[PDB]
RNA sequence: UUAGGCGGCCACAGCGGUGGGGUUGCCUCCCGUACCCAUCCCGAACACGGAAGAUAAGCCCACCAGCGUUCCAGGGAGUACUGGAGUGCGCGAGCCUCUGGGAAAUCCGGUUCGCCGCCACC
RNA sequence: AGUGCAAGAGCAAAAGAUGACUUGACAGUGUUCUUCCCAACGAGGAACGCUGACGCGAAAGCGUGGUCUAGCGAACCAAUU
RNA sequence: CCUGUCAAACUCCAAACUUACAGACGCUGUUUGACGCGGGGAUUCCGGUGCGCGGGGU
């Protein structure tokens, strides 16, 4: 019962919202895998009239690539309480966001007969802190 | 849900089981649908015609009942898929069904996939279905050579319950051989 | 202009402001009178002014009758007496005037009126038993400034 | 009318009631009719193709053959006989 | 079974209403017909309501009227018992009158004109500007009320 | 249907909630990347291969009406409106009688937490 | 929300967004409705076929321009294939 | 929450009623040939009034 309910890391997305690039080189070395560009929508007065164009970049980390990154990424941030999502996700800092969820998330991510995860099976801020804290660090 | 003006999707849409747009294009042919559907452990193939109160299944075949002809192997792979299609195809031929159009539901048209395998099976059973030869996997992968050579990279048996250590794509040959045979109690 | 020109309901409902422009503001100063903080149920008596004929009352008459009515209540009950009168109708109907003979006759926007059906309550005051004869007099003054004949009907008051 | 196009004054007849919004069921868009069959004509707002002139909504014609997948339905406009090209999507069996 | 009597002329009356009267075999003022009480026939009298006088007559009254105003499909032949006896499926007027009321046959089925061309009401009717409930003569009548009219138009 | 597939009608089926159910069976979540295939970055998804584990998800089963919806009884209402007729009333805008139809809001009590078709299957 | 532009209407595993490929905005010839309700009348328009040649897709299928209703022109003469 | 009002270019609702087709009754047609088809000849394309429903206009 406690097994199919104990959390795991869905994904860790490292991202750098610039505004115009030369930053792709560092993400590849710090994460391990390849990066991807970032575009935008709607014209902006801050010299951002070009809709579809490189502005940032991100890298979605999964499985080992995620944890091996977090081991040497969490010790660099002072995790707070408010830094947690209502869904039990936290973002700190170069931004680093960690997506947390219970063993049956595929139900909402698949194509065939997909379904949205029930609120009871949805991770909580409290249940999130607990799992994370129970792995090399402190809360609040 | 919200109010009177609210629009609730069709049931089979809410459930995310039927792509109604593809459903229509499919029905336009006038021919019966060769419904190809998979599962984690199994693979099913139905021949569906259109009916007044709902669709009519004239002939079907599930990978589970594949064993009834001498299948000691798993039921969620390529050889399994092809064979299931051939069985369903043969049963269909018996019921008068002569032509059909491949319905793959929410599955993807990936080259060499199991739904195309199911398709190649039904076609081989004597059915006339609009297809594309180069989108089907090569004869050997259908046989299950990809899995036999995977087991070659042993050190640990690919199969838990003993069917065999090195696996047998030859079993596929034996089973196909059995179905194509004139006798066989369908 | 005479009310004879606009009193009857003889044109279609013309209220859509998304299609009408240049509509003059309403002369009606207030719709809530007396002590608007107190509730209507906090009063023993409730007397309404009832329009006996279906008509169109222009905002000029609404203001004039409403004024001459509340002005009396103020004079007899003080500027803060224990009462509260209400004008429940609002001038939604936009009026025109063809002010070029009959060619391109569609008139220009000149005003607004409230369409009140017969038997409807135009005004409704709420007072204490002792003040009832004053509110009845405010209405007698108010009905003299609107087109139709009216009834002064006591809705809550067996104090007679 | 201010204009004389086909959709003139078809605001109501060619609009779905809220709960009938969105794509229509494929069943009735594939239904098969036989020559001689009485069919009710009614445009399905959700279906763009295979319509007839809006002026003909409510007519109950007689299927007298087909052109391609669409049907050829005979009606009597006032006193004049006309043949209408319409797809099953906009047809219903009588009775 | 009801007895319809046109009391208002054709001039100015709606065509569809006038056509209904003609379908009910009645083409002149004061002409009377016997109509069965069916859903279809009921719709027809409702339409003619304001230009007619109707209601179910008493067997007696019907007999009086048939004797005095009924005619063969052709000719002036008097429709008396002997006539009824030799042409109809009955022995006498009463037998016929009974069958009409019980709705077993029609004047036509018996070779009789569908219309009973009545005489103007003696002493005059109650007026063609108001219904029965308002003291007029138009619309549905009492079995006694209809009789008074039919008998007055002997 | 002791959990399946394809559907019809497309909320009576929605929203929200409670309880129950799975040793070689089913559906799943699940485990895993040599292959077919896959990601503008990620075996996440898609695709392929597979069972160590699980019934917590989903799904199936049973049930709750608070919201939304369907229908029914009574009330509002034969009121509002209305097809036919009138030497009926009103200065008039307008109303009334007779005849044939007949709401909406809303109140209240019930109903509804889907129904049906085909195939497969302890 | 978006879908070029009035207004009204259509559309959500799309008719919208993104990406890639592509030129069916193709040739020929019709049926039908519209233009012109009923009820005759041209140009124009649309829906729906067929023949030919193609594009895309695994395939059913979709493409006779733009989601629908505006964006149009006789005879004579000239140029052009 | 409470409280006060509206819509030709609003609609969660919603008539009476008009209308397509069919059956039934009615009426009508098969010597008065209807329904329909083809042909000859027109006149006509200043209308008006009542009632109902209207739109403009004091
Ligand atoms: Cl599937
Ligand atoms: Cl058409
Ligand atoms: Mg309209
Ligand atoms: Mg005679
Ligand atoms: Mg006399
Ligand atoms: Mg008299
Ligand atoms: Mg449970
Ligand atoms: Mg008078
Ligand atoms: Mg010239
Ligand atoms: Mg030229
Ligand atoms: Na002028
Ligand atoms: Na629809
Ligand atoms: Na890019
Ligand atoms: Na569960
Ligand atoms: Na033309
Ligand atoms: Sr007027
Ligand atoms: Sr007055
Ligand atoms: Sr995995
Ligand atoms: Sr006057
Ligand atoms: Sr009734
Ligand atoms: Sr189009
Ligand atoms: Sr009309």
């Amino acid at each position: 019962f406690h097994e199919m309910r104990e959390p795991r890391i869905e994904k860790v997305v490292v991202h750098m919202g610039i505004g115009h690039a030369n930053a792709e080189d560092i993400l590849g070395e710090i994460t391990g895998q390849m990066p991807v560009r970032t575009k935008a929508k709607r014209t902006v007065g801050e010299f951002d009239i070009r809709e579809g164009d490189p502005i940032g970049a991100k890298v979605t980390l999964r499985d080992e690539m995620a944890e091996e990154f977090l081991q040497t990424a969490l010790p660099l941030a002072e995790l707070a309480t408010s830094q947690f999502d209502d869904t039990g996700n936290f973002s700190f800092g170069l931004d680093v966001t960690v997506n947390l969820v219970r063993p049956g998330y595929r139900v909402a991510k698949r194509d065939k007969a997909s379904r949205s995860i029930p609120t009871k099976h949805r991770l909580n801020p409290a249940d999130a802190v607990a799992f994370i804290e129970s792995t090399y660090d402190v809360e609040v | 849900a919200t109010g009177p003006r609210y629009k609730v999707p069709m049931r089979r849409r809410r459930e995310a089981r039927t792509d109604y747009h593809q459903r229509l294009r499919l029905l336009k042919s006038g021919k019966p649908r060769l419904v190809a559907r998979k599962s984690n452990k199994h693979v099913r193939a139905q021949l569906v015609t259109l009916g007044p109160n709902g669709d009519d299944t004239l002939a079907s075949a599930h990978s589970s009942d594949l064993a009834e002809y001498g299948w000691e192997a798993p039921t969620g792979n390529m050889p399994s898929a092809y064979l299931t299609g051939l069985l369903a195809g043969l049963r269909a031929q018996e019921a008068g069904v002569e032509e059909a159009v491949l319905d793959i539901g929410l599955n993807s048209p990936t080259p060499g996939s199991k739904v195309f395998a199911i398709q190649e099976g039904a076609i081989d059973a004597g059915l006339d279905i609009p297809h594309n030869d180069d989108v089907l996997a090569d004869w050997q992968r259908t046989r299950g050579a990809h899995i036999a050579e995977y087991d070659e990279q042993l050190e640990e048996p690919l199969y838990s319950g003993d069917f065999d250590a090195a696996d047998l794509p030859e079993h596929f040959d034996e089973l196909r051989e059995t179905l194509l045979d004139g006798d066989i109690e369908l | 202009k005479p009310a004879s020109m606009y009193r009857d309901i003889d044109k279609p409902a013309y209220t859509r402001r998304e299609y009408i422009t240049g509509i003059p503001g309403s002369k009606i100063a207030q719709h809530k009178m007396g002590r608007k903080q107190k509730d209507a149920d906090d009063y023993p008596v409730q007397i309404s002014l009832i329009v006996e004929e279906t008509v169109q009352l222009r905002h000029g008459s609404l203001e004039a009758s409403r004024l001459s009515a509340n002005r009396h209540l103020i004079k007899e009950l003080g500027e803060e007496g224990d009462y509260k009168m209400t004008l429940r109708k609002f001038p939604h109907q936009v009026l025109r005037e063809n002010k070029d003979g009959m060619r391109a006759a569609f008139g220009k926007i000149v005003g607004t009126a409230a369409r009140v059906q017969a038997g409807e309550q135009l005004f409704t005051a709420y007072c204490n038993v002792e003040d009832a004869e004053h509110v009845k007099e405010a209405f007698r003054r108010a009905y003299n400034k609107i087109t139709p004949s009216c009834r002064i009907k006591v809705e809550r008051g067996e104090e007679l | 009318p201010s204009s004389n196009g086909p959709l003139e004054g078809t605001r109501g007849k060619l609009k779905n009631k809220p709960r009938d919004r969105g794509t229509s069921p494929p069943q009735r868009a594939v239904e098969e009719f036989d020559d001689g069959e009485k069919v009710h004509l009614k445009i399905d707002p959700s279906v763009p193709n295979g319509r007839f002139h809006p002026r003909f909504d409510g007519q109950t014609g007689t299927v007298e053959g087909k052109q391609g997948d669409a049907y050829k339905v005979d009606i009597v406009d006032g006193g004049k006989e006309k043949t209408i090209i319409v797809t099953a999507a906009h047809l219903r069996r009588q009775e | 079974m009801h007895a319809l009597v046109q009391l208002r002329g054709e001039v100015n009356m709606h065509t569809d209403i006038q056509d209904t009267l003609e379908m009910l075999n009645i083409h002149h003022v004061n002409h009377c017909t016997l109509v069965p009480e069916t859903d279809a026939y009921r719709g027809m009298v409702a339409k003619v309501n304001d230009f007619v006088a109707f209601g179910e007559p008493s067997q007696e009254t019907l007999e009086t009227v048939l004797a005095t105003r009924a005619e063969p499909l052709e000719g002036d032949a008097d429709v008396d018992d002997e006539w009824v006896a030799e042409h109809t499926d009955y022995d006498d007027i009463s037998g016929l009158a009974f069958a009409l009321l019980s709705e077993e046959t029609t004047l036509r089925e018996q070779g009789l004109s569908p219309t009973l061309r009545l005489h103007p009401p003696r002493g005059g009717h109650d007026g063609v500007k108001h219904p029965v409930k308002e003291g007029g003569q138009l619309g549905k009548h009492d079995t006694e009320g209809i009789d008074d009219l039919l008998e007055a138009m002997r």
